[PDB]
RNA sequence: CUCAACACGGGGAAACUCACCAGGUCCAGACACAAUAAGGAUUGACAGAUUGAGAGCUCUUUCUUGAUUUUGUGGGUGGUGGUG
């Protein structure tokens, strides 16, 4: 994917953020409904992260299920923040 | 279906590989040390001097635009 | 004191009718004029699939239904008794709305 | 096991372990064959050695990408070309007379 | 709201069965069983029937917040409008759903389909169960495929009581040669029947009357 | 392709469905290794040619982009492709 950097940005950020993605299988989607992004860009950045560890995904009526591994919330940190903040649900 | 004839002449032609030129970023340079400008700025306000507007011919276009600035000349 | 609307939902008799009882039961616990449950006509929605996949066998056709089971009583309280009542019987199941006026 | 005492303990006794083994001679270890009967007498599920998660992914490369294909090198192991390619990034359970063969014909010490 | 009551039940059962499937696919690893909503003004509530609730309550909280997480991202519910709770199962030798799943992961470790069979159904009969019967059809050991059905007790499907008392439950498991089909039947037995009927409907049971005494002393007493 | 194919595939197809035919784009080829590469890996484009076409397809021209891509080697993925 070329996927400009500011979009791994929003990308990222906001599985950070809440440690799940659903996001709606459905190609040329055209700006997926919760991260400012287009839809297409959601399913196969992750579809990256998932192939090396990082994420673990469910598939279930054309739909997507995203939740962030331990060995991924570790590693999103230095790419977009500092440490000793709590990504998943992990926070009480 | 058993196999394809391709019936166009044979074309597996590809796009210009973004085509890589030399170094080119040069305003011009006088000794000691000052530089002005060539190949103008634009108009745009969302252009903030830093784009160059190519010369074809009759012509001057922008690369920061997707498609069209035309400030012709 | 208020005009309300309790309208009541369900495709389970079982699951309706008692809950129906509950709101009359509590409505003469203490007592006020009940316009008691109007049973509306039954529902039955029905979809009508073929049997199979392809179309390969005798022609054999199936009949699916929902019956959706309808109730509204109209009662009349003071304001304080009706989110009491309206929360007490809450059963799955069952969909409950209340009108204002 | 191998030669510590079977001998050493057969000084004039010449009968300790002498029983019969399990009796294939072509069919396979018994590595399992342990947890065969856990899995048969526990009335639930249990995970089977779940996954391959870096021995599939860095071992692939070491592998494969050297010089050699899948049909080759399942070729060389005995095994059919789709075993290795469940052994290549996840989805296998992993036995050891596969993982073994796997290890010893192409050098890469990861188990 | 401003939808008619036959789309909103209609909707509702599509929303139950997109969570059924979804729970399928997600906790097959915890021995999950079913679920039911509970829609309720103020926080509609979600159950989750699986047998170890210590796994699905991952640690400290995880792994049920995520699934919340998961709900309410697809379904499109505000937040905190929606709580996923997990109570346990109600007596797992009995559920066929539970037991199809155990058969399927029993079959995935290697057992032989004789033994992993057999297996089910005793245990199935070990629960009180009044009958229980168990099918493997596929490509067993050999090219052509078989079908292997194995029961104990004694199981009725005729009629209304087939809807009372039997529990099915299908499962496609993924093998090597190819697909194999789980099929599981399970009666229980209607004396233990908390709700609905409670016995057959043929089955007549009569009071055995008590035996009087024949003079019975022909007198008055009185007050 | 007898009952147990032939207003059957819920098959009343203008596009879509769509699997077929004449043609044009795109990668939606993940990851791993190696190479190119901050003297720029690469991306996009006005006008004209060209094209069914306001497809920068491809070419002429010279701007933009910046490390995600590209190339090669293994794979991955998809398939209303085959085998009921």
């Amino acid at each position: 994917m070329l996927m400009p950097k500011e979009d791994r940005n929003k990308i990222h950020q906001y599985l950070f953020q809440e440690g799940v993605v659903v996001a709606k299988k459905d190609f040329n989607q055209a700006k997926h409904e919760e991260i400012d992004t287009k839809n297409l860009y959601v399913i196969k950045a992750l579809q990256s992260l998932t192939s090396k560890g990082y994420v673990k995904t469910q598939f279930s009526w054309q739909y997507y299920y995203y939740t962030l591994t331990e060995e991924g919330v570790e590693y999103l940190r230095e790419y977009l923040n500092l440490p000793e903040h709590i990504v998943p649900g992990t926070y009480i | 279906r058993k196999k394809k004839v391709y019936t166009t002449p044979k074309k597996i032609k590809h796009k210009h590989k973004a085509v890589k030129l030399a170094v080119l970023s040069y305003y011009k340079v006088d000794a000691e040390g000052k530089v002005t400008k060539l190949r103008r700025e634009c108009s745009n306000p969302t252009c903030g001097a830093g784009v160059f507007l190519a010369n074809h011919k009759d012509r001057l276009y922008c690369g920061k635009c997707h498609s069209v600035y035309k400030v012709n000349a | 004191i208020i005009k309300i609307r309790i309208t009541l939902t369900s495709t389970k008799v079982k699951q309706l009718e008692n809950v129906s009882s509950n709101i009359v039961k509590n409505a003469e616990q203490h007592n006020l004029v009940k316009k008691g449950p109007v049973r509306l006509p039954t529902k039955v929605l029905k979809i009508s699939t073929r049997k199979t996949p392809n179309g390969e066998g005798s022609k054999t056709w199936e009949t699916y239904e929902m019956r959706i089971h309808k109730r509204y009583i109209d009662l009349e309280a003071p304001v304080q008794i009706v989110k009491r009542i309206t929360q007490i019987t809450i059963e799955p199941g069952v969909d409950v709305e209340v009108v204002v006026a | 096991r191998s030669q510590g005492q079977i001998n050493a303990a057969r000084r004039q006794g010449l009968v300790v372990s002498v029983d019969k083994k399990y009796g294939s001679t072509n069919t396979r270890g018994d590595n399992e064959g342990q947890r065969l009967t856990k899995v048969d007498r526990e009335t639930d599920i249990v995970k089977p050695k779940k996954l391959d998660p870096n021995v599939g992914r860095a071992i692939s490369r070491a592998r494969t990408d050297k010089k050699m294909s899948q049909k080759d090198l399942a070729t060389k192991i005995n095994e059919k070309p789709t075993v290795v390619n469940d052994y290549e990034a996840a989805r296998a359970i992993p036995n050891q007379q596969v993982l073994s063969k796997l290890e010893r014909a192409l050098g890469v010490k990861l188990r | 709201a401003l939808i008619s009551k036959k789309r909103k039940l209609v909707a509702d059962g599509v929303f139950y069965a997109e969570l059924n499937e979804f729970f399928t696919r997600e906790l097959a690893e915890e021995g999950y069983s079913g679920v039911e909503v509970r829609v309720t003004p103020t926080k509609t509530e979600v159950i989750i029937r699986a047998t170890r609730t210590q796994d699905v309550l991952g640690e400290n909280g995880r792994r049920i917040n995520e699934l919340t997480l998961l709900v309410q991202k697809r379904f499109k519910y505000a937040p905190g409008t929606i709580v996923l709770y997990a109570e346990r199962v109600q007596d797992r030798g009995l559920s066929a759903v539970a037991q199809a799943e155990s058969m399927k992961f029993k079959l995935l470790n290697g057992l032989a389909i004789r033994r992993a069979a057999y297996g089910v159904v005793r245990y199935v009969m070990e629960s009180g169960a009044k009958g229980c019967e168990v099918v493997v059809s596929g490509k067993l050991r050999a090219a052509r495929a078989k079908a292997m059905k194995f029961a104990d007790g004694f199981l009725i499907h005729s009629g209304q009581p087939v809807n009372d008392f039997i529990d099915t439950a299908t499962r496609h498991v993924l093998m090597r040669q190819g697909v194999l089909g789980i099929k599981v039947k399970i009666m229980r037995d209607p004396a233990k029947s908390r709700t609905g009927p409670k016995a057959l409907p043929d089955a007549v049971t009569i009071i055995e009357p008590k035996e009087e005494e024949p003079i019975l002393a022909p007198s008055v007493k009185d007050y």
